[PDB]
């Protein structure tokens, strides 16, 4: 599976996956039944889908992200190439040496625990010069295709991402993203400097 | 003192009203249970709905008949309220006609009805049959007025083509010709061909085909001939004649005799339907 | 010949010795031991969820490892993975062969096994990076309709076919490593012990055989039925199993004491059982009779304590969640119902 | 006035 | 000449199948009863649990 | 869905679209004419399959804007009563018999002949509980070999209670009447008998007429007029 960015699909069924844009821009589900827009730019940008050609157009850095919604699913798996609840992170830069645990904190303003039990927090990492990769979805489960070292835990309005063992490949920028209700809001950029 | 024609008609209205409401409610529920998967059910769903809607408003006629033209509704209701049942009855007639036209297409050409037989065509046909009644009902909407009697107080609801004699003649011709000749001919021809083709092969030969067809056609013709034959004569013949008054006396009996078919209709479906009891238990 | 006659006589006298040894230890009955336990109250189950969407004929269902998901197989070449909580259709898999008779769900929630009446069993990968469900491995080599298929591990599988043979396969290689033979009649059902070390199979000649996975050949044989065997399943403990046949009678067997524990039958029912399942505690037994409704039995007293009469046709498949929060019953008229 | 239907 | 081979296989099977131990039925009955009594505590079907914590409770949906 | 979260409405939409997909797919399976073919293997099953065509073997073919799906289950070689109920709603049954095998004797038992096996299998299939109202077509193939075998060897060996002119027509009529005598309903099930050699021009027309009659009867019964 791969996404080449409009965008293009090659190696997967585009017609069975919901689509998002990451700030958030728009969201289109399968069959275009439900389409959501961002409150800041609603009116000037438009989103359209073409299933036969597997191409999603945006009439106007921008990223297009896959998703799928069922029990046990892992939305925001592939990030491609490239009122409102506010997310805040106090930490901005922390020097660190490989081989020691690291803790990063992300706050909220209300209860993110929905009645279904899902805590819609997504921790993802962006390497310098690389597209972002999903690390933790729903704040409790780890992604696939990524090292097992990363983890996370939290409660109430405070959540933390933890690194037990640190190596030279952990340098990057970490982001906590919320998906409780639309529009999607992003936290302050937390950068780790070697 | 009520006249002799009125009491027998009133009794028929009461009995037919009760039995028709009960039967129509039962048929509506049964056919609405299985409307999604069966193409045959949606045909008679519209029949049951139209006949129930026509039968619901009969107590208004009952009250207007028991007392001397008791009309405690004002001039606003005289314009539209009769037209509802007047449209519903003709819609039921057209629906019976389109069912009879569907049966012939089922019997003949059995290859086309396999590849390209969907529910959309049936829905479109039912919608067209429903719509065709509006054309006949519109002249009723346009030509109804109310009269007040400053003699001992009376009110009278009734059409009055003041001097549009030609318009009345034309509309009477159109509604009689269409609404009785076209369904009668359609049913009789389609059923005759169905019988003559079904009784030509030992595999499909059966006795139940005759008993339903002849019963339906005879019931329809016998139970709707008097009302139309008297109403059309009342329509052409001028009020300034005693025979017009005689037709006005027989009008109640004629309309009751025509209505009887509303109660007659779903007994055929209930009795001559496969597994009606089990279908009712399923719902 | 003389050798054939003498060997038949020797076999007969071994059978007589085995019967005598089995009857020697028959000193008490399960009913006498469990005649002092208070009886369970009226088990009233109501249809909490009604799963519909099949336009064709249902054969098999299987519950999930997390007791939230399940899979069903229909005659229109459809394998549907449902969501029992919110009543959602997680997956829909077309089938190459529309004549399906059984289905299996992997204990890791990664693979699904489908096959029957085609001598081929296909494995579909649920967790695929492409995002869809595709066939991974096809197992062939049987000369009869596959009646049941179940997963040993994430890499091991056992399938019983209509040519009186059971086979243990490896998806990695695709070739049989163990063949179980010895049944005269066709094999109709199989069940696995909780420790995944032994498994029982039932045949049409009213005989059940226990087989060891490691050695790969039969250990014990149980008889007593008078018609074709339809369903079989172990006790939750793993030292006993219940078998339901077509002659309107279910029996409870044992692994250590090779005798009969209890028989479940009723005078008003003259038709056989299609599916048999247990509960968490083993006190409650579910038997789906083919008289348009299911039945609930007290496994420790052979008494009926509930009727799940909610289907308008014959009953084929039945399942129980791993933690036993609720039960699920499929039917022959394209409807599933979750009772609790 | 033709009282009634028609 | 397959009859004698099949008979030899069958008699070998009978030799092996007659080499198992047996126990009293009452002991197995007691073991089953003890297991059922021990695990009866966590059976939602045996004892109707309150609808407050029921995952399959009959909701409005 | 006010209570539904942001990721719960998408699941509902996906389930609804899967429902739509299955509803669309299920309407294309009711427009096929299903035939189940049976015989004795050596009675001419394979030659009939090759002739009328342009585990289980599935064949599809089109003729006069009608689609036929044929199921051949002769290679199952298993118990018939354990899986016959799967073919509960088959549109029609086709049966194949070679009438030139009356003199031939089965390899398993020289006393028993193939004709009696065909007759008893036809009896078993005809009186099934799942085929009370299923139409059956009977095909009698290889009539030539029968007609040249009827002269050198009389048919009295197969039928010792037969007294006729020892001609092809009388023997064929007797066999055909005997085959029709296996019916026990005569009201909802009808048997169509045909004769054909290796070269044929009308078998497809015969089966088309039979299935057309079946479709007409089913349509008449569906609307309740029948």
């Amino acid at each position: 599976v791969q996404l080449v960015e409009s965008c293009s699909a090659s190696g997967f069924a585009f017609s069975s996956f919901g689509m998002h844009w990451v700030e958030w821009v728009a969201y289109i589900s399968s069959g275009s039944g439900t389409i959501y827009y961002a409150d800041t730019v609603k009116g000037r940008f438009t989103i359209s889908r073409d299933d036969p050609k597997n191409t999603l157009f945006l009439q106007m850095m921008y990223y297009c992200v896959r998703s799928i919604y069922y029990y046990g699913s892992s939305p925001f798996d592939f990030w491609g190439q490239g009122s409102d609840i506010v997310m805040t992170q106090a930490t901005s830069s922390v020097p660190v040496t490989p081989g020691e645990s690291v803790s990063i904190s992300c706050r909220s303003s209300k209860s993110l625990l929905h009645s279904n039990g899902n805590t819609y927090l997504y921790w993802f990492l962006q390497r310098p010069g690389q597209s972002p990769q999903l690390l933790i979805y729903r704040m409790s489960n780890l992604a696939s295709g990524v090292p097992d070292r990363f983890s996370g835990s939290g409660s109430g309005t405070a959540f933390t991402l933890t690194i037990s063992r640190l190596e030279a490949e952990d340098v990057g920028v970490y982001y906590c993203m919320q998906h409780l209700e639309y529009p999607l809001t992003f936290g302050a950029g937390t950068k780790l400097e070697l | 003192t009520l006249r002799v024609p009125d009491i027998l008609a009133l009794v028929i209205f009461a009995v037919v009203f009760l039995v028709g409401v009960l039967g129509n409610a039962l048929v509506v529920w049964v056919t609405a249970f299985e409307a999604k998967r069966t193409i045959n059910a949606i045909w008679f769903l519209n029949l049951a709905v139209a006949d129930f809607l026509s039968c619901l408003a009969l107590p208004i006629l009952f009250t207007s008949i028991v007392q001397h033209h008791h009309w405690p509704f004002g001039g606003a209701a005289c314009s539209i309220l009769p037209s509802l049942i007047l449209l519903n009855m003709y819609a039921s007639i057209l629906l019976l006609a389109t069912i009879s036209a569907d049966r012939f297409l089922l019997v003949f050409k059995p290859i086309w009805c396999q590849n390209f037989r969907g529910a959309g065509l049936a829905w479109i046909a039912c919608a067209v049959a429903w719509g065709l009644a509006l054309l006949l009902t519109i002249p009723s909407f346009l030509y109804r007025v109310v009269r007040e009697e400053y003699f001992p107080p009376k009110v009278l609801c009734g059409v009055d083509y003041s001097h549009d004699k030609r318009r009345e003649r034309a509309v009477a011709i159109v509604r009689l010709v269409l609404g009785f000749l076209w369904p009668l001919l359609t049913l009789t021809i389609c059923y005759t061909f169905i019988l003559l083709r079904t009784w030509s092969r030992r595999a499909t030969r059966s006795t139940k085909t005759l008993k339903v067809v002849v019963a339906v056609v005879a019931s329809f013709f016998i139970f709707w001939l008097p009302y139309q034959v008297t109403g059309i004569m009342m329509s052409f013949l001028e009020p300034s004649s005693p025979t017009f008054l005689l037709l006005k006396k027989l009008d109640s009996l004629c309309v009751s005799f025509a209505y009887i078919n509303c109660c007659i209709n779903p007994i055929i479906y209930v009795v001559a339907g496969q597994g009606f009891q089990g279908r009712l238990r399923k719902s | 010949g003389s050798e054939l006659d003498q060997l038949r006589q020797e076999a007969e006298q071994l059978k007589n010795q085995i019967r005598d040894a089995r009857k020697a230890c028959a000193d008490a009955t399960l009913s006498q031991i469990t005649n002092n336990i208070d009886p369970v109250g009226r088990i009233q189950m109501r249809t909490r969820r009604t799963l519909r969407g099949h336009l064709a004929k249902i054969y098999a269902m299987h519950w999930g490892t997390d007791s939230r998901l399940l899979v069903s197989a229909s005659q229109d070449g459809k394998l549907i993975i449902w969501d029992s909580y919110t009543t959602n259709k997680v997956h829909a898999i077309p089938l190459r062969s529309s004549w399906v008779m059984t289905c299996a769900y992997a204990p890791s929630g990664n693979y699904v096994a489908c096959g029957g009446l085609d001598n081929i069993c296909s494995i579909y990968n649920l967790k695929t990076r492409e995002g869809n469900v595709r066939v991974s491995r096809e197992l062939a080599g049987h000369t009869g309709y596959l009646s049941c298929c179940r997963f040993l591990d994430d890499n091991q599988i056992v399938t019983s076919s209509g040519d009186t043979t059971c086979a243990l396969w490896d998806i990695e290689t695709g070739q049989q490593t163990t063949t179980f033979t010895g049944h005269t009649g066709d094999v109709m059902s199989l069940s696995l012990a909780p420790d995944t070390r032994l498994f029982v199979s039932g045949a049409c000649d009213a005989s059940a055989k226990l087989w060891d996975v490691r050695e790969g050949m039969c250990r014990q044989t149980f008889t007593g039925h008078e018609s074709d065997i339809n369903a079989i399943c172990f006790f939750p403990n793993g030292n006993a199993f219940a078998t339901g046949s077509d002659d309107a009678t279910c029996r409870l067997f044992d692994l250590r004491a090779d005798q009969e524990l209890m028989t479940y039958s009723h005078d008003n029912i003259i038709c056989g059982i299609t599916s048999v399942s247990f509960s968490k505690s083993g006190r409650l037994l579910l038997a789906g009779y083919d008289d348009f409704n299911c039945n609930v039995w007290d496994a420790l007293k052979a008494d009926r304590a509930g009727v799940l009469a909610g289907h308008d046709n014959r009953v084929s498949c039945l399942g129980v969640t791993d933690d036993g929060m609720a039960v699920a019953t499929g039917s022959w008229d394209s409807f599933l119902k979750i009772w609790n | 006035f033709k009282p009634x239907a028609x | 000449t397959a009859s004698i081979a099949q008979a030899r296989k069958l008699v070998e099977q009978l030799k092996m199948e007659a080499n198992i131990d047996r126990i009293k039925v009452s002991k197995a009955a007691a073991d089953l009863m003890a297991y059922c009594e021990a695990h009866a505590k966590e059976d939602p079907l045996l004892t109707p649990v309150p609808a407050s914590e029921n995952p399959f409770r009959e909701k409005k949906f | 869905g006010c209570t539904l979260s942001a990721e719960d409405k998408a699941a509902v939409e996906r389930s609804k679209m899967i429902d739509r997909n299955l509803r669309e797919d299920g309407e294309k399976a009711a427009r096929e004419v299903k035939l189940l073919l049976l015989g004795a293997g050596e009675s001419g099953k394979s030659t009939i399959v090759k002739q009328m065509k342009i585990g289980i073997v599935e064949t599809h073919f089109t003729f006069k804007d009608l689609h036929f799906k044929m199921f051949d289950v002769g290679g199952q070689r298993s118990e018939r009563k354990k899986w016959i109920h799967c073919f509960e709603g088959v549109t029609a049954i086709i049966f194949c018999v070679a009438l030139s095998d009356y003199d031939l004797v089965l390899a398993e038992d020289e006393e028993m002949n193939r004709m009696h096996e065909s007759m008893k299998l036809f009896d078993s299939i005809c009186n099934n509980k799942w085929f009370t109202d299923t139409s059956i077509i009977l095909f009698l193939n290889k009539k030539d070999l029968f007609e040249e075998k009827i002269k050198k060897s009389p048919l009295t060996i197969c039928y010792p209670e037969y007294a006729g002119s020892n001609t092809y027509e009388e023997a064929a009529a007797y066999i055909q009447c005997q085959f029709e005598d296996l019916n026990k309903r005569k009201d909802t099930k009808e048997i169509y008998t045909h004769f054909t050699c290796a070269t044929d021009t009308k078998n497809v027309q015969f089966v088309f007429d039979a299935v057309t009659d079946v479709i007409i009867k089913n349509n008449l019964k569906d609307c309740g007029l029948f």
